[PDB]
């Protein structure tokens, strides 16, 4: 009884907030969430042969290409030109900084568990246990670049993709970064993250306690650093949960890393449409090259082939059109990770839904198939109170404004507190400042200002 | 001379065990320089020079000494107008 | 980088040149020859090759241009950006302007592009300091408003996080909240206050 449903598309639950001019909600809880953002960084290098994709083994065709003259040059100088920038694409994100960091082998991070984003050395390759699930996640083509010609010859798999586009002509080039060096870009990344805070990026690696880097990420946020020692327990215990999280979102989920899955999918269609673009007649009488040249002479073939030449020419330069737009694409998915590389992983984004969403602390790069996916650990409020709010206080007459933080009362007493996490301090002549008068702040109510200084005058 | 890389076989460079910087890239973490009786090497590309911070809960590094650095970026404007 | 704009735009109308010696499946690639010898019937036939050539060369051409511009423009979408908020501005975001905490940045006019002179603010000579998140005085838990506890192996001194400037610990410099039960890695340290001598008198 299953059937195609037509819809108005929904535009997501609608919220009403409940706005008023006394009103402020505050949180009194928080949820340390780290969310997954997938970027594709570099994509598959190409070098197409064009005097072996346009005429496969023919001496009577290659010399009637050469008369094309610059035109199979000027097509690999372009994918050439792909294939430096790709390599400078993943050189831009991967690697910021000279010096390869490494944790050391006593771990204490105030109960933040960073083994499952640390490397492994059980694996072959030294990997983290989320990017060896984002390698697994990513159908690649066979391990290893060198494919023996024996291989393909010896046994030809029906319908073999590989060796196809290699006998026309289309090699594909290896990084000039393995996987291997990238796992240990994103250790060095991750291991200055972890011991040296945000300073390894802006100069040499200068060590802090990952608990008072947590402290002084959250001074960036605009959280009091005493939120973080008093609930350092439950920030480990719910970073290490969201950390958890991942695991089940890549491991449950395989479609996370479409985004670079697409760009295998879309290099390996383009290279599979080239091999496809060889049985298309371009007018001529036969689309083999073969063909034309056992069956007509030379002055009939000329005519015959220089179809065969100027369509499987344009095909190259339709493939090459495509993988120079595809190439600033990821160019562009590139200098934005390498600018989510530094600005949000080395540093701390001040941004606003520039690592995601949320207020955000430090990311974690892990390193992904042709890309880059960051783990960006945010600040979100989780649990929060309306309480009833005001600009400013009158005490002796003058209107007084919060250094830092609201006024709020719980319907009795007026306390002040920062704006991201509450924490109801009394109000005082340290925690508020001096300005003007009462007779003009819009909404400003009365109450009392403690002084510290006053019960000294009473002894 | 012949040679066998992860990008394939190489044949014309020596191996070198010395891991330097990226001269000529190669391929599949593989790099090439020209050098010393001059000949191609062959080597794995360097990281970079390994460093190991020393942590710990009561350790922290703060500059006592600072150096202003003047970075130059360069970045293209634009390009040559050409009408055909 | 600025060369390679020259470069590869010098290179690709020079390029452009070069395609009109290829044949396109004609005759010949020349024009006049192609007149001089065959009557416009057997000259459209293989002049039209020449066409469909040499206006395919311009469309390529004219493709690699537009791809080349928005690989250009988008260098100079970065280059507007790190003018407004590097040089124009002081630039918060890491590694932005550059390697290390940025100051301002001098834009200088160079050949097809610009360049900008980024000031930089690097930590040069540091020194391992025994650290706590906190300090018990009273049994008050005391945090520091700017800056971090450190030690030289006697006295708790606060400085500031990006440059070493220690001062003797106070009610100004830290504040109070919580106590010493929960805060993990807290020490024993005392606090000055400023308006304990005045009681003195
Ligand atoms: C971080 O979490 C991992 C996974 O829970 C911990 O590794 C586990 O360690 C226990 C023993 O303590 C083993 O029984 C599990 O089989 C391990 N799991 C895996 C997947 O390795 C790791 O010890 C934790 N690290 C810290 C510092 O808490
Ligand atoms: C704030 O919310 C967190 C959960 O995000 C609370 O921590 C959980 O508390 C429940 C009930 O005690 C436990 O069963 C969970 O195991 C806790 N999770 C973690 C990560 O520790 C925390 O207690 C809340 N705090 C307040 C003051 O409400
Ligand atoms: C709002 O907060 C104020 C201040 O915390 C509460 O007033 C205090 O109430 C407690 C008893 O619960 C007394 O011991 C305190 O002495 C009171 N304040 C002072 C300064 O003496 C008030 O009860 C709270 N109101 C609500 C509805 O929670
Ligand atoms: C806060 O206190 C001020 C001063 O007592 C109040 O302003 C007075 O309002 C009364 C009654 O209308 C007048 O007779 C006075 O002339 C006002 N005095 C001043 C100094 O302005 C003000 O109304 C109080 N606000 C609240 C919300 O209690
Ligand atoms: C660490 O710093 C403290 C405080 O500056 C040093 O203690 C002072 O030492 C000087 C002599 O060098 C005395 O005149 C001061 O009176 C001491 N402090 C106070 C408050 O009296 C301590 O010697 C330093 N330790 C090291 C190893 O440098
Ligand atoms: C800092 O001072 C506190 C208070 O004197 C110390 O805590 C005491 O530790 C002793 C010895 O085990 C106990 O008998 C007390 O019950 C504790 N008192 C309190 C108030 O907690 C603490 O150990 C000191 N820390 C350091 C590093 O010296
Ligand atoms: C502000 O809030 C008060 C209640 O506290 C309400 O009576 C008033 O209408 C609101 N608007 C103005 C004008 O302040
Ligand atoms: C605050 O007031 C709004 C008014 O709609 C209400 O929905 C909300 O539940 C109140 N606060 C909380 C935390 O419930
Ligand atoms: C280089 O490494 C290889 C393999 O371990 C070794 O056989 C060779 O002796 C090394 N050469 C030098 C110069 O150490
Ligand atoms: C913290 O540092 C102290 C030395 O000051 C060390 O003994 C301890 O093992 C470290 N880790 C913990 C659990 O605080
Ligand atoms: C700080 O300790 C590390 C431990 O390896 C040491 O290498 C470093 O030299 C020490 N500090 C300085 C400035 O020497």
């Amino acid at each position: 009884s299953q059937s195609i449903i037509a819809y108005t598309m929904s535009l997501g639950a609608e919220n009403s907030v409940a706005y008023s001019n006394n009103s402020i909600a505050i949180p009194t809880n928080f949820t340390i969430s780290v969310t997954t953002e997938i970027l594709p960084v570099s994509m598959t290098k190409t070098s197409v042969d064009c005097t072996m994709y346009i005429c496969g083994d023919s001496t009577e065709c290659s010399n009637l290409l050469l008369q094309y003259g610059s035109f199979c040059t000027q097509l690999n100088r372009a994918l050439t030109g792909i294939a430096v920038e790709q390599d400078k694409n993943t050189q831009e994100v991967f690697a910021q900084v000279k010096q390869i960091y490494k944790t050391p082998p006593i771990k204490d991070f105030g109960g933040f568990n960073f083994s499952q984003i640390l490397p492994d050395p059980s694996k072959p390759s030294k990997r983290s246990f989320i990017e060896d699930l984002l390698f697994n996640k990513v159908t690649l083509a066979d391990a290893g670049f060198i494919k023996q010609y024996g291989d393909c010859l010896g046994d030809i798999a029906a319908r073999d993709l590989i060796c196809a586009q290699k006998f026309n002509g289309l090699t594909v080039l290896p990084p000039l970064l393995t996987d291997e060096m990238i796992a240990q870009y994103t250790s060095a990344l991750l291991a200055g993250t972890i011991t040296s805070g945000w300073t390894f990026g802006a100069g040499a690696a200068l060590q802090i306690p990952f608990a008072m880097q947590m402290a002084y990420r959250f001074n960036g946020i605009g959280v009091t650093q005493n939120v973080l020692y008093e609930n350092q327990k439950l920030i480990a215990n719910q970073f290490n949960s969201a950390i958890g999280k991942i695991q089940d979102s890549l491991s449950s989920t395989a479609s996370a890393l479409g985004k670079l899955q697409d760009v295998v999918n879309q290099n390996a269609q383009a290279l599979n449409t080239l091999v496809k673009q060889l049985s298309s007649n371009f007018g001529a009488i036969s689309s083999v090259l073969n063909d034309i040249l056992s069956r007509l002479d030379p002055p009939e073939a000329e005519v015959q082939i220089d179809r065969l030449i100027t369509g499987r020419l344009q095909s190259l330069q339709t493939y090459v059109t495509q993988q120079l737009i595809r190439a600033a694409e990821i160019r562009a998915s590139a200098n934005l990770a390498a600018t989510k590389m530094s600005e949000c992983v080395l540093g701390q984004s001040k941004r606003v839904d520039f690592c995601g969403k949320g207020y955000h602390l430090m990311s974690f790069p892990q390193s992904a198939p042709h890309g880059v996916v960051f783990l960006h650990v945010t600040y979100v409020p989780a649990q929060e109170k309306n309480f009833t709010t005001a600009p400013a206080i009158c005490h002796d007459g003058k209107a007084h404004f919060p250094r830092e933080g609201v006024f709020v009362s719980n319907g009795t007493h007026w306390f002040v507190t920062q704006r991201n996490f509450y924490e109801p301090q009394i109000i005082t002549t340290d925690n508020t400042f001096v300005s003007g008068n009462c007779d003009v702040v819009i909404g400003i109510v009365n109450n009392t200002v403690y002084d510290p200084l006053q019960p000294e005058l009473d002894s | 001379n012949v040679f066998q890389t992860r990008a394939g076989c190489l044949i014309g460079a020596e191996h070198v065990n010395n891991s330097y910087e990226c001269d000529i890239p190669i391929g599949a973490g593989i790099c090439a320089s020209y050098q010393t009786s001059q000949s191609i090497i062959a080597y794995t590309m360097s990281l970079g020079a390994e460093n190991s911070v020393a942590y710990s809960n009561n350790s922290i590094a703060i500059p006592t000494n600072f150096t202003i650095s003047v970075t130059t970026e360069i970045l293209p404007v634009s390009m040559t107008k050409t009408s055909v």
